[PDB]
């Protein structure tokens, strides 16, 4: 039947708190669950919860309100490993156990060191066959594609140097070969004021 | 003043190759609301009081899976019991549940109860506290371990304190009118001489609702321990109960005796005397 | 130690064909599910079972059959295969109905109509800026892999043999490389990041690994290309000095 | 194996009165298992019509039932109880008493 | 309404 959860994607800065909903139809549920879901792979358990009110567990705090078809998951502290969609399930009966549609939550790396660039890159696979490489800007800055079906950007990606303790955050875009510039490329939505391409 | 809900779930094993007969019922109070049967048409959990017919799909949907659920667990339990206890198959067997919950009259949590049985002797009960087992026997043991590594006290404590009440609310609401009424007995005694020197005097306790009455007899003010036949409450078919107290009496006496009556629903005891 | 195992991972159907997805569970577990999830409408039930013995139908149990012998087993078949049950599948259980449910790894599937346009990727290694390196002194390399259906992958990063979860990001969802007519073929990026020192040493080898999942081998093929079968297709890059 | 006999009370549901319309019931109580024929009589005949409530129980377990159909007493008519159970041997008999 | 915390024996 109908398990609604929050409107996403929800972008939440590290070290805040992130906050998910559920409502569901059936006034008599009573067994609810908070799933997390990493890309491409299988949900594993939160918490359950059985009874009106708080249920604390570490950094993860649940509340149930069935007067008025409530579960909530305050998430505190937030950590880039609880970027994930998040899953509602309400059980309806014997086994009608129902999911809402799912949260999609991202936690974004606060960001030490922001330094906004734009830089091509030359294949292995011969001399001529182009790429174009955006990296290092800071987080609060977002990525759309739409000139036309000669330009394919991808999304907004976060990668995690270690042993450096560096965050990375870029893009890749090309056309097949035509007279596609790379300083002609992310302009769709908007580069900063001191975006290096070099030449 | 005070309330219930009780659900009560009987499963009969038929013998060999045999499919078992299925029956829940629900009540409140003395007044049932709800029941499944699997020898009935619909497959369903069905009405039995007018209140609960309001009750949307959900409800109904939700209701009938949860007693199909009881019901197939009900089936699995009855080849693990025979298992358990070294039976062969050529028997007939039951299995038995009951749960729920009481109220004050306030409406407030004030016991639950989860209670089961094999071939009418018990099994394992959920203690007062509600957190642990009774196991009668060795059997039980087994299930005992299993349902405390299980968290199954867990999960019934959040029903008895929770679910069960907060329905046992709604629904003393929604039947206000049938369900917080009272049916004061209607009293009347008989008189039957057996031989030239003693008598029957019965004193009649007839349409009442709730079930729970006290009749005792006196005789000149004491409680007659003695010569009291008292049957067991009896139902009249339209909802209320009926009961009877009688003693045997040597003739000429009958004034020395008088029938006492308690209910809810009298303003006070009632004292019956043949004259 | 106890689990949910489903089988297979991944398959590519083509339409009307009979298929049974495997899910066995040693836990002990009364109740087992299966679910839909697709890219707008989370996990959805398709059926379920309480006991071993007994079934129920879900939210979505049409084109699927479901069968509960005893209780480690719920296999899922689907019959006529109609292209609208291309999703991932989980199988799932739980100790009673009513309890917390436990995933298993989960199903990609496919029902293509036409095995015909059934693609492997084309993967190349962009070696990085000269303007990178004079500048933050780090190396980006990043790998796309092109002209690929359906999106049934899954890339990794290979140094002199072994595999890194640091410096590296790959996107969330393949990019569909015509978002037109028809069922279009998809393309897929990923960036590993190191030090300069790391990049310039000529004794690094660097490997972008993609495995697509592809047909099986029992499958009527008859066209042009090779059998776009599972496949690892890698590309290379060195250390450059220069 | 735990096996109880039937407690059986024959009786109508409004104190009878000749020619007044009413119900005559059997309930029996006190059984274990919970299989269980019951008929009505009337004159020693099988009433056929009988209805009968949803099997519940006591909480020592064992199980009750009220069995009932639509009735008018008369002077001359005699009601009967006749009750069936895997406890006894032959069916018993339990007789009507209006003036009980 | 009737529960979900029910287990077999």
């Amino acid at each position: 039947k109908e398990v609604e959860q929050n409107s996403g994607p929800l972008s939440v800065p590290e070290g805040a708190i992130a906050s998910l909903n559920c409502t569901y139809s059936d006034r008599g549920s009573q067994s609810f669950f908070w799933y997390r879901q990493y890309s491409g792979k299988s949900p594993e358990l939160i918490m359950f919860i059985y009874s009106n009110g708080d249920k604390e567990d570490g950094r993860f705090t649940a509340q149930l309100n069935k007067a008025s078809q409530y579960v909530s998951l305050l998430i505190r502290d937030s950590q880039p490993s609880d970027s994930a969609t998040y899953l509602c399930a309400v059980n309806f009966g014997g086994g009608k156990l129902i999911f809402g549609q799912g949260t999609e939550l991202s936690v974004k790396p606060n960001i030490q060191n922001p330094d906004p660039a734009v830089y091509q890159l030359r294949d292995s696979k011969s001399s001529d066959k182009s790429v174009c490489l955006f990296t290092d800007f800071d987080s609060q800055t977002n990525v759309s594609q739409s000139k036309d079906s000669d330009v394919y950007i991808t999304d907004k990606c976060v990668l995690d140097m270690r042993s450096m303790d560096f965050k990375s955050n870029s893009a890749v875009a090309w056309s097949n070969k035509s007279d596609f510039a790379c300083a002609n490329a992310f302009n769709n939505s908007i580069i900063p004021e001191d975006t290096f391409f070099p030449s | 003043g005070s309330h219930s809900m009780r659900y009560f779930f009987t499963s009969v094993s038929r013998p060999g190759r045999g499919e078992p007969r299925f029956i829940a019922v629900g009540y409140v109070d003395d007044t049932q609301f709800v029941r499944f049967d699997s020898d009935a048409a619909s497959q369903r959990m069905e009405p039995r009081a007018p209140w609960i017919e309001q009750e949307g799909p959900e409800y109904w949907d939700g209701e009938t899976r949860k007693v199909k659920a009881h019901s197939q667990t009900h089936r699995v339990d009855l080849g693990t019991l025979r298992g358990y206890y070294n039976q062969s198959e050529a028997g007939s067997h039951t299995v038995q549940r009951m749960y729920g919950c009481d109220v004050g009259s306030d409406w407030r949590f004030l016991r639950g109860y989860h209670q089961y049985a094999y071939d009418g002797k018990d099994y394992i009960a959920l203690k007062e506290d509600l957190r642990s087992w009774t196991a009668a026997d060795m059997a039980a043991q087994t299930t005992k371990h299993k349902w405390e590594a299980a968290h199954v006290a867990e999960q019934l404590r959040a029903y008895l304190e929770g679910t069960c009440v907060e329905w046992l609310r709604r629904y003393l609401e929604n039947g206000k009118e049938t369900l917080q009424r009272t049916d004061a007995p209607k009293t009347h005694m008989t008189h039957h001489a057996v031989s030239d020197h003693e008598a029957t005097l019965r004193c009649w306790a007839l349409s009442f609702y709730p079930a729970e009455i006290t009749l005792t007899w006196q005789r000149d003010g004491e409680d007659q321990t003695q010569d009291t036949e008292l049957v067991e409450t009896r139902p009249a078919g339209d909802g209320t109960f009926q009961k009877w107290a009688a003693v045997v009496v040597p003739s000429g006496q009958e004034q020395r005796y008088t029938c006492h009556v308690q209910h809810e629903g009298l303003p006070k005891p009632l004292t019956l005397r043949w004259e | 130690i106890a689990g949910i195992t489903q089988a297979p991972t991944s398959q590519i159907l083509a339409a009307g064909r009979r298929m049974t997805l495997r899910c066995t569970q040693d836990m002990r577990h009364n109740a087992m599910y299966w679910y839909r999830q697709d890219l707008g409408l989370g996990l959805r039930l398709i059926h379920y079972s309480n006991t071993a013995g007994t079934t129920g139908k879900g939210e979505v149990p049409d084109g699927y059959s479901v069968s509960r012998a005893n209780t480690d087993d719920f296999p899922l078949t689907l019959a006529s295969a109609v292209p609208s049950q291309t999703s991932v599948y989980f199988c799932a259980s739980s100790l009673s109905f009513g309890t917390e449910a436990f995933f298993g790894q989960g199903t990609r599937l496919t029902v293509v109509e036409d095995l015909n346009k059934v693609f492997p990727p084309e993967v190349a290694v962009f070696e990085p800026s000269e303007a990178e390196i004079s500048h933050t002194q780090k190396a980006t390399l990043v790998c796309l892999a092109t002209g690929f259906y359906p999106d049934h992958v899954e890339l990794s990063w290979w140094v002199n043999g072994k595999e890194v979860h640091s410096g590296v990001c790959t996107d969330p969802q393949p990019l569909k490389e015509q978002p037109a007519l028809n069922d279009s073929r998809y393309a897929l990026s990923s960036r590993l990041r190191v030090s300069a020192t790391f990049w310039q040493d000529p004794r690094n080898h660097f490997r972008c690994q993609v495995q697509f999942y592809g047909l099986s081998e029992n499958d009527e093929w008859t066209q042009d290309r090779a059998k776009p079968v599972t496949q690892i297709v890698s590309a290379e890059a060195w250390g450059r000095a220069d | 194996m735990i096996q109880r006999t039937p407690k059986i009370q024959v009786y109508s549901r409004h104190p009878a009165e000749n020619g007044k319309s009413n119900f005559l019931n059997c309930y029996v109580s006190g059984f274990h298992p919970s299989d269980i024929e019951v008929d009505l009589l009337k004159n020693g005949e099988r009433i056929e019509k009988v209805e009968h409530s949803d099997l519940s129980f006591s909480k020592d377990w064992s199980f009750y039932l009220l069995y009932y159909t639509e009735f008018t007493p008369t002077e001359k008519d005699e009601y009967a109880c006749r009750v069936n159970h895997v406890t006894l041997s032959q069916p018993k008999i339990v007789k009507w008493d209006r003036d009980m | 309404a009737a529960g979900i915390g029910i287990l077999t024996v």
